[PDB]
């Protein structure tokens, strides 16, 4: 068929994406997931020492 | 009158490369935006609004023999 | 003399509840909205109004936009 | 031929988009943004 | 049923899939596919923001947003190959571009009756050319109308035969005789350098009509 | 001082403990999709893929009812 | 599932709908007048 | 016969492409304006006026070329 | 009738040279993006859409020319 | 009869597009009259009224060709 | 019928030097590379990705002209 | 017979474009001139001659190619 | 039918100034080349090798006209 | 032989326009000529025999042109 | 078949139009060895050598281009 | 065979504009060598054998394209 071939261009287009965007994606939702959670504890946490030193 | 169509579709082909400007000239412009903001970096809401007024007036006549290409095709 | 008796137990007990029940990680805003309507009214006057710039949440929380 | 389908069919799409988005998923993420800012400033 | 119709059902369907699915049970935390919606958000936000910069800016945000989502979701479904083109259609997206233009003319014509036309005199001009000045742009301010369309109709037209036309190119390159099968991998590779772009032409453009349509708002909403 | 006592007093006694949010058997034939493909745990795009074959599969069969 | 939120899009977007709708009746007029082509 | 309005449909098509220069022109126009505003902005207010005075009458001569194709068109 | 299609052919080909403002106007965008990335390194972020949107402007205008040679082809 | 005033128009569309040096010079001119400006304010007074010769004397010679066109279409 | 595969060849021609497009564009993209990574040495692993981004996609256009003298000049 | 007007018509034509040459040459000079000036304040009297100098012998040469069209227009 | 191949050899002619761009566009590298050590002589062998790929990878676009130039004159 | 003089003719008319080159080449030099003394006052003795040499030679090329088209015309 | 040798002339006309890209580039090169050994005089014998294979290498834009035609002359 | 000769008449006149680079590229070198000269005075006898064996070659562009359009004349 003449559109398969456009079908296996796709299928090759999509491996390369999993090779190689999804893991640098995954990073990077990982980074960001880590310093947002992070601050939102700190913020908690800077709240019960203020709590404390009252 | 097999002919007169014929001529009005290669005249529409003529008339279809004077967006030439429109592919180039627009883009100079942001080259001086490049040049202009990577020099200056606070003037970028000062000189983009004007910058994209720049590409509408460039765009604006840039597009014209486009559309004398459309109207000559039909 | 029992004002701060009763004010330094006060909070004694917040901060062993606050030991115990921070679920930050796993936290819900369905339950904040049922312990804080302050959250409702504010988004609800901020849309009304159309203040969608929430101020004071770009310098400690980056907007990591593409630009 | 299908003039008025397409268009007819695009913009009651258009509407409920429209109407859909400014008051389910733009407000929704707005309530993240004032949770976290809240717990942040307290 | 058209395939119009089930395309623009489909279109709902992934705008729904991606924010209903992607929240998990309310979570503050944010997870991965959140973040997605998360960068549009801001990067639509902190453009509109920075483009009009009116004291009441975020009244429009929400149109701004929903014009972008639309070309961004309508761009990505026909990127598979056995589908069917949806923005290629220049009646369609001219329609719109229209409709767009109408109602900012609209909204200037209620908001500023008699003066909204001051726009047609940027700046300080010599007299025996005032009124030229605004002629072209008289007559630019509706081929803002028509272009502003045009030009995405006449990417995506473009695009999806493209990737047909080249298509029928490595049919007929593997057809005669086998020997053919030497070294015919760099026309693969160009049909994937062809995607490539595709995707280009489908996201960057959707956030061209976005900033283009956002100067566009701001310049009918405010007299310069 | 007293404002930042009197908020955290307030914003943390009716705080669940830490974790728990199971909701029983979270389910409705649609429901666990998400919760395979679509929790803070899982969170890979699969499901696009997934859903790309769909119009792979779904086109195709127009295809199959349109002109072959 | 999402909390319905009063979100302005009638007295905010009104001409926007009026345009639609302005440019729905002239597709209408266009095409029962040039549909003899 | 029928080669007059055959040739007037490809004398409007190739009267058309003349506008490349007015665009390119103006683009460079805009272009300066950009590289002189971000090397000193407070000269904008006056420079600007001039700016748009150099753009008009510098299109005006591309602002025929349609119009010849125009009044050949019909 | 065995004289329009020929001229529909020559007309895709006379349009197809059109391209070249496309071809000249975004590698100036690059080539000021360069430039501009090259003596100031902590701007790029800034200045990385602001070129590869006048990109999307200047391609699409050769996207034109080559679609008005398709539907002229066809 | 009918051969020559067919070959005159299409005469007229091929000297219609010399205004192509018009509309990149005269707008050249500004250009350069913008970058000068604007790194010295003070010298318009000096430039501004020679410049805008600079405009003059050039235009007028683009004009030429197209007025040629007129004598070509009558 | 005779007659239309001449100009379909003469066609294919005419559009086979829209390459100038490319072959100007990518040349001075390369010549703005040059001098950006001779003004500023520890830039080069920065720009040259981009810069080669700004190849690939900005050379396309020019393969369009060829693709349009490979579709009239065999089919 | 009959063709040799029209083909003296058209070739007026193509030789009218030449002064695009002209258009472009005195202008980068009067580019050139305003950069000068604009540079160095003191020099205005030491440069315009040869600037308008550089003007005239350069468009006319450009001038003389519409005069052909001139003398392919009857001659 | 003489005139399938008369044509084919003006199709070869007029498909030679492809390459054209070619003929400036290498050069422009070589260009910058020069001016890529005027201002810094240190560097040399770092720059040249990055300028030969660009002016190999560069006048593969001025062949892929020729390359067709040669298979039509076929 | 009624179509070997016309064809003289347009001969002539196309093997006209090449002095454009020179039309635009010539003027640089005086560009740099301006160029040159604006930022060195005291160099015309070193500059101007040199710039008008390469005026000349160079304008020799136009020269050469417009005298193969006279003499393709008569 | 008179017609096909005309043609091969004819088509040959415009591929020695070729140099055109050779007749700006192999001289922008030497433009820039100017510009960049002034700033410099001590590096001559280093981009000389470098400044010209350049020249070599880029040439033949026209020579490559100008085969044509007397191959298509011959 | 009437039509050969004035066959080779047009072609040579499309065989003129091939020097149009010539007329600007070679004239611009002398602009750089003017660059070169006002900027640093003490390089005028080092590099002006240099500038005009960059000029020589350089124009044997326009000496090929002419002398191939005097071949084809005849
Ligand atoms: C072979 C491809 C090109 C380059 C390859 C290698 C050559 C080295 C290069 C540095 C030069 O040729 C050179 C400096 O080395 C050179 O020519 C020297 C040997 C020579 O002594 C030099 C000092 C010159 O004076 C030399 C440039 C000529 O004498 C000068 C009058 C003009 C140029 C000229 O006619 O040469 C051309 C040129 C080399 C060109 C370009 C040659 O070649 C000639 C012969 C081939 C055809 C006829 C071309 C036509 C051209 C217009 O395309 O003209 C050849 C005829
Ligand atoms: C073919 C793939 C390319 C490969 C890599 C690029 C560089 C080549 C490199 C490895 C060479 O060694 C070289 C460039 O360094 C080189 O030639 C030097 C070593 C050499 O010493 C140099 C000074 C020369 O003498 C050389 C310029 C020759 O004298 C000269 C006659 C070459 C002609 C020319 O234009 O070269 C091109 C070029 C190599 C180009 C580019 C070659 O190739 C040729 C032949 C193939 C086609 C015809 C192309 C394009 C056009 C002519 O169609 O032109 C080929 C004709
Ligand atoms: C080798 C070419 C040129 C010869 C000499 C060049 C350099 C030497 C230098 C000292 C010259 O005398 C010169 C630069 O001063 C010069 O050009 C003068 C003669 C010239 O008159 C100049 C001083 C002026 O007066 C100048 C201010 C005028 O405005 C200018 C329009 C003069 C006339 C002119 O251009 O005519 C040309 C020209 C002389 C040109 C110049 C010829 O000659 C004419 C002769 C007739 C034919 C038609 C040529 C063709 C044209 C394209 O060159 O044009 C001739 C018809
Ligand atoms: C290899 C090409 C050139 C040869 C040598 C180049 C460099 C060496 C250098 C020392 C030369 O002698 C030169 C630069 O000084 C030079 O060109 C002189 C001969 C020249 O006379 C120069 C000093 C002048 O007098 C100059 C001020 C004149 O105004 C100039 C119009 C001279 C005549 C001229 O251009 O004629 C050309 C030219 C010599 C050109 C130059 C030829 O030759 C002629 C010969 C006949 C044919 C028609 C060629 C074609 C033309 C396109 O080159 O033109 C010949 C017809």
């Amino acid at each position: 068929n003449d559109e398969s071939i456009l079908l296996l261009t796709f299928l090759g287009f999509t491996g390369l994406v999993a090779k190689y965007l999804a893991p640098a994606y995954k990073d990077f939702a990982d980074a960001r997931m880590k310093k947002v959670s992070d601050v939102l504890n700190a913020s908690r946490n800077k709240h019960v020492e203020a709590v404390k030193d009252r | 009158m097999q002919l007169v169509l014929a001529a009005k579709y290669i005249g529409a082909g003529i008339s279809t490369i004077g967006l030439l400007g429109a592919g180039i000239g627009i883009a100079i412009v942001f080259a001086a935006l490049i040049n202009g903001v990577s020099r200056n970096p606070s003037i970028k809401d000062t000189v983009f609004p004007m910058a994209i007024l720049g590409f509408a007036l460039s765009e604006a006549t840039g597009l014209f023999c486009l559309m004398v290409s459309f109207l000559l095709l039909f | 003399e029992s004002l701060v008796s009763k004010e330094l137990k006060d909070l004694q007990s917040t901060l062993d509840n606050i030991q115990s029940a921070r679920p930050f990680d796993e936290l819900t805003v369905d339950d904040l909205t049922k312990i804080k309507p302050e959250i409702d009214a504010k988004v609800e006057e901020m849309v009304k109004k159309g203040k969608w710039d929430v101020p004071g949440y770009k310098d400690r929380f980056g907007n990591l936009n593409v630009m | 031929f299908y003039f008025m389908n397409q268009l007819t069919y695009g913009f009651l799409l258009m509407i409920t988009l429209l109407i859909l988005f400014s008051q389910f998923f733009l407000p929704m993420i707005l309530r993240l943004y004032v949770s976290r800012l809240f717990i942040s400033k307290l | 049923l058209t395939t119009f119709s089930l395309y623009t059902i489909i279109v709902l369907l992934v705008i729904t899939s991606l924010y209903t699915l992607t929240n998990n049970n309310n979570k503050i935390i944010g997870s991965r596919w959140l973040i997605s919606q998360e960068a549009i958000y801001d990067t639509i936000m902190n453009m509109t923001k920075g483009q009009i910069g009116g004291k009441n800016w975020g009244l429009y945000f929400p149109m701004i947003f929903t014009l972008f989502m639309f070309i961004f979701i309508a761009n990505l479904i026909s990127m598979i190959p056995y589908s069917f083109a949806l923005s290629a259609h220049l009646v369609f997206i001219i329609s719109l571009s229209i409709v767009i233009w109408l109602g900012n003319t609209i909204l200037g014509l209620y908001k500023h009756g008699w003066v909204f036309f001051s726009l047609f005199v940027p700046a300080g001009t010599p007299l025996p050319l005032v009124p030229l000045l605004v002629i072209i742009e008289t007559l630019s301010y509706f081929a803002r109308a028509i272009s502003l369309g045009l030009r995405l109709g006449s990417n995506i037209l473009a695009g999806h035969l493209l990737m047909v036309i080249l298509a029928g190119l490595t049919f007929n390159f593997m057809l005669i005789n086998l020997f053919t099968l030497v070294f015919g991998f760099v026309p693969l590779a160009m049909i994937l350098a062809i995607m490539m772009l595709e995707f280009a032409i489908g996201i960057i453009q959707g956030y061209v009509w976005a900033i283009l349509t956002a100067s566009y708002l701001k310049d009918a909403v405010y007299l310069h | 001082p007293n404002a930042k006592r009197i908020a955290n007093v307030v914003h943390f006694y009716k705080s669940l403990p830490q974790g728990p949010a199971p909701a029983i058997k979270a389910n409705t034939r649609l429901a666990r999709y998400k919760a395979k493909y679509f929790d803070g745990d899982n969170a890979s795009g699969k499901p696009l893929w997934h859903f790309a074959l769909g119009i792979i599969a779904f086109g195709y069969s127009m295809e199959y009812y349109f002109h072959l | 599932m999402l909390k319905r939120f009063p979100t302005p899009i009638l007295k905010v977007y009104w001409p926007f709908f009026v345009a639609g709708a302005a440019v729905y009746y002239g597709m209408s007029k266009a095409a029962d007048l040039s549909s003899n082509t």
